[PDB]
């Protein structure tokens, strides 16, 4: 499973 | 509630009458759900993550219930590996990171 | 402290005498820092998330100071867009999610 869910806005 | 981080901070959310599992994610600016159908107007956006970028559809003023808190805000829909509750909605439920 | 989520939860970390900025990320299992030199043995690993996977180097038992808390654990090093403190170290500093 992936495990790093960093997310950045546009 | 107080949630430990020994395991992933997964909660049940309710959106459009669907129950889903989602991750409480202080590392996400925005809330991103796996591909699904939402009603109404949307705009395309590009978001970034650890591996690169993905295309999403942005829907505004969407109601969601998260751990018994009703929130109303922006939801991005696209090929995320897990449903993510980001800071835009974590702030609406009054969530803080305490240590 | 009780860190609010109105903005990205960025904090200063200290590692090997170097000051860095890192994101407290409850959506990350593991801690990953931008390319740097660290001492000792390492193992190659693939980590994934939004946008897919990246290849990183895994170093064990690395001391790192986070908001003044001196902890020690696994540190991954590779092409992450931002330095990320994941649950393996958030737990060590005593982090919970609260609402």
């Amino acid at each position: 499973r992936p495990g790093n869910f960093f997310q950045s806005r546009p | 509630p107080q949630i430990t981080l020994w395991k992933r901070p997964l909660v049940t959310i309710r959106i459009g009458g669907q129950l889903k599992e989602a991750l409480l994610n202080t590392g996400a600016d925005d809330t991103v759900l796996e591909e699904m159908n939402l009603p109404g107007k949307w705009k395309p956006k590009m978001i970034g993550g650890v591996g690169g970028f993905i295309k999403v559809r942005q829907y505004d003023q969407i109601p969601i219930e998260i751990c018994g808190h009703k929130v109303i805000g922006t939801v991005l829909v696209g090929p995320t590996p897990v449903n993510i509750i980001g800071r835009n909605l974590l702030t609406q439920i009054g969530c803080t990171l305490n240590f």
